[PDB]
């Protein structure tokens, strides 16, 4: 089933990632076991198996793959996706450089930078309306109006640490 | 939401924004550094342009926010750059005219080529051509007509624009609440709130005349000994007891005295610390040149090049087919994308070179983590010492012996060394003066202490003061030297090349003693030492982000710019001279001139 997730053609940006939930099922785990080609694993809940979920997909900075584990303040934790300080199962990230970066900058993936509050848990915000760190409706190009939601835009020869790192994170309950 | 609460926000827009126009501005102006076409020169333009452009937008718009309200002290520093209150201030006709003045003086100086009075159908421009004369003419009269031609041709033109120049710039400056254009630049040097740390805009001119009072015996020294010998080079154009003829001095204003090595040299009867042949005899090649500076790096606990580095940067000559500019160039294009560009050619030069820019790199790298407004040494000459304190290491025998490209065997001996050591004197402190004198001009005039009819007899009364150094023929008020030079009639402070000149020293010893040196000073290769590295990398990752005092303090241990280390990397030198000058004179009348009456 998972083959769809991973694999996947296209992927959702952050702050609008795509929940996925695998019912009746099985899938052995070894296609993830093995085939190194991922850059990021950290298990916070065992890593062994028992053919017993939930998966959600979607892409982000290099170094924002930190933030996708418990604890850790963010930015991206604070505003996009929080994981939740106890319950837990995997994170997983890979290199997509040439899938989703051009020569010419690719702006198509966005995340939240701006936010009134702490995203709690698993939580989600599709909003897009004019930000205004007090709550004054917000209608641009007005002093202090910012639109929360923000492009990545990778290009093919930016650093390690700002490459198209896509990301699914495996939820077990 | 406070006031602060609001800039908060208001920087943390303008870093992302920021972050992608100026890589969009930089892959532009890299493209076309690299291929030079016309689609890509087009492009480097409109990028550039948006940059420019956000960036006015942004500047004249953080003044939404009144800076005297800001604790997170950071914050009130980052505010402090996006207010670059350009040339705003201006009226729109003032703000034309100054760019339009700007242009010529730069357009005039790339341009102005002078034509042989004796073969008019002939001409040259300053480089080549004219600076091709300046730097190995041995005729005085050649030297004595280049060096007049440029200063009478070009120098007078600009001599108009440079006085309306003045005015208009001083205007700008006062307006944003400092004394003149002078008291403008010193600015890059002022520290405010945050104790023992702090810097006034005028203490850089007194500890600079400060710190220059103690170079003079040194310098007073080096003058007097390449006087004498130059009196051999232009038999009877010289005085014993006067100064120096401005168009012998190595180049076409004195700048340094590096090609005078020539005929200066202690002993002619030494020979290599070049291993530009070893090199060759053992076919490295561009990449090995860079893969070996960066394991210097390494050997004292800092990272390798980045795995694009490598797969970006420009490390050999394209050829044909693709022109492209040659300038060696250090690149932080930020999104932690770094690289170097570099026609690289199999030498000693281009080796030391390739170390020199891979620290510019490494400092780049350090300060990644300071908020994009952060990212820069925490001074104008702070980024050039750095580099340069690697070009010191790398040029060790010592260090040469130890990768091999000098044969073990190779023993040196304290005669090769005084030659490289005065070969040091001719560039590091033969410019010092020449810089001093110089800013101080330009600083003079702009605090209006020098009117526009003793603009030359008051160059050069200084120059015969502080630089020991004289006119071939008599210039009025028609000519404008102190222009004559790029920095000057290109706009630039100038002070750098002063400043950037001790810091790099107070870095050499402050590393020579953590990596734990025995012999004199200059004989230092903070190579494989990890500890003095870390010591460097305090200063380093800090960027913009402290006072530069904090900034030199973690590597050195000071708070100020002290000029004693510069002098004992040439103690071993200072005294040789003494030595020589025994029977020689050890200053100068500022009397004496060479065209007499
Ligand atoms: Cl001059
Ligand atoms: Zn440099």
């Amino acid at each position: 089933p998972f083959g769809e997730v991973f694999n996947a053609t296209k992927f959702p940006s952050v702050y609008a990632w795509e929940r996925k939930k695998i019912s009746n099922c099985v899938a052995d785990y070894s296609v993830l076991y093995n085939s190194t080609f991922f850059s990021t694993f950290k298990c916070y809940g065992v890593s062994a198996t028992k053919l017993n979920v939930y998966a959600d997909s979607f892409v982000v900075k290099g170094d924002d793959v930190r933030q996708i584990a418990p604890g850790q303040t963010g930015v991206i934790a604070d505003y996009n996706y929080k994981l939740p300080d106890d319950f837990m199962g995997c994170v997983l990230a890979w290199n997509t450089r040439n899938i989703d970066a051009t020569s010419t900058g690719n702006y198509n993936y966005k995340y939240r930078y701006l936010r009134h509050g702490k995203l709690r848990p698993f939580e989600r915000d599709i909003s897009n309306v004019p930000f205004s760190p007090d709550g004054k409706p917000c209608t641009p190009p007005a002093p202090n109006c910012y639109w929360p939601l923000r492009g990545y835009g990778f290009y093919t020869t930016t650093g390690i640490g700002y490459q198209p790192y896509r990301v699914v994170v495996l939820s077990f309950e | 939401s406070t006031t602060e609460e609001l800039a908060k926000t208001f920087l943390e827009t303008f870093n992302y924004e920021a972050q992608e126009l100026s890589y969009q501005s930089s892959v532009a102006s890299w493209n076309y550094n690299t291929n030079i076409t016309e689609e890509n020169v087009q492009n480097m333009n409109n990028a550039g342009d948006k940059w420019s452009a956000f960036l006015k937008e942004q500047s004249t718009l953080a003044q939404t926010y009144p800076l005297q309200e800001i604790q997170n002290l950071t914050v009130k520093l980052q505010l402090q750059a996006l207010q670059q209150n350009g040339s705003s201030v201006l009226s729109e006709d003032k703000s034309k005219r100054l760019n339009t003045i700007l242009n010529t003086m730069s357009t005039i100086y790339s341009t102005g080529k002078v034509c042989n009075p004796d073969n008019p159908q002939e001409c040259l421009l300053l480089e080549p051509g004219l600076n091709e004369i300046m730097a190995n003419s041995l005729d005085y009269n050649e030297r004595l007509w280049a060096w007049e031609s440029w200063r009478s041709e070009v120098g007078k033109q600009l001599r108009p624009l440079y006085e309306e120049y003045v005015v208009l710039k001083n205007e700008m400056a006062r307006a944003n609440h400092y004394e003149d254009y002078g008291d403008y630049w010193r600015g890059d040097y002022e520290v405010n709130g945050v104790d023992g740390y702090d810097y006034s805009r005028g203490q850089l001119i007194e500890d600079v005349e400060h710190t220059f009072e103690e170079i003079k015996p040194l310098y007073e020294h080096l003058h007097a000994y390449v006087r004498a010998k130059l009196m051999n080079a232009y038999p009877s154009y010289i005085s014993p007891i006067g100064c120096l003829p401005a168009h012998l001095l190595g180049d076409m204003w004195g700048r340094f005295w590096t090609n005078l090595y020539s005929l200066t040299v202690p002993f002619g009867q030494k020979p290599n610390i070049d291993v530009t042949d070893a090199m060759v005899d053992q076919a490295w090649d561009a990449q090995r040149i860079f893969k070996e500076a960066e394991k210097f790096f390494v050997s004292v606990g800092l990272p390798n090049m980045t795995q694009g580095f490598w797969e970006n940067s420009m490390l050999t000559d394209p050829g044909n087919v693709q022109k492209a500019v040659c300038h060696p160039t250090a690149w932080d294009l930020g999104k932690g994308d770094f690289r170097i560009l570099m026609c690289t050619k199999v030498t000693m030069d281009d080796f030391l070179t390739a170390h020199h820019e891979m620290g510019h790199i490494q400092y780049d790298m350090a300060y990644a983590a300071q908020p994009f407004l952060l990212r820069n040494g925490a001074n104008e000459g702070f980024h050039e010492a750095v580099g340069e304190i690697m070009s010191l290491s790398a040029a060790t025998p010592k260090h040469l012996k130890s990768i091999g490209l000098l044969s073990p065997d190779f023993q040196e001996d304290n005669e090769t060394e005084i030659n490289f050591l005065l070969k040091q004197a001719l560039t590091i402190v033969g410019t010092l003066p020449f810089t001093y004198m110089l800013e101080k001009w330009r600083w003079m005039v702009f605090k209006g202490e020098i009117p526009k009819d003793q603009w030359m007899k008051k160059w050069w009364e200084m120059k015969r003061e502080i630089v020991g150094v004289v006119e071939p023929v008599p210039h009025d008020e028609t000519y404008c030297d102190p222009a004559s030079l790029f920095h000057v009639s290109n706009d630039y402070s100038f002070i750098r090349y002063y400043t950037r000149t001790l810091y790099q020293f107070q870095f050499q010893e402050a590393l020579c003693q953590a990596a734990k040196h025995e012999g004199p000073l200059h004989k230092c290769d903070i190579s494989n030492s990890t500890e003095a590295g870390q010591k460097l990398f305090n200063m380093l990752r800090l960027g913009k982000s402290e006072p530069w005092t904090l900034a030199l303090e973690n590597v050195v241990g000071a708070k100020n710019m002290n000029v004693r280390p510069l002098l004992n990397y040439f103690e071993p030198l200072f005294t040789w001279l003494k030595d020589q000058n025994k029977n020689s004179f050890v200053g100068w009348s500022t009397d004496w001139s060479p065209y007499a009456d």
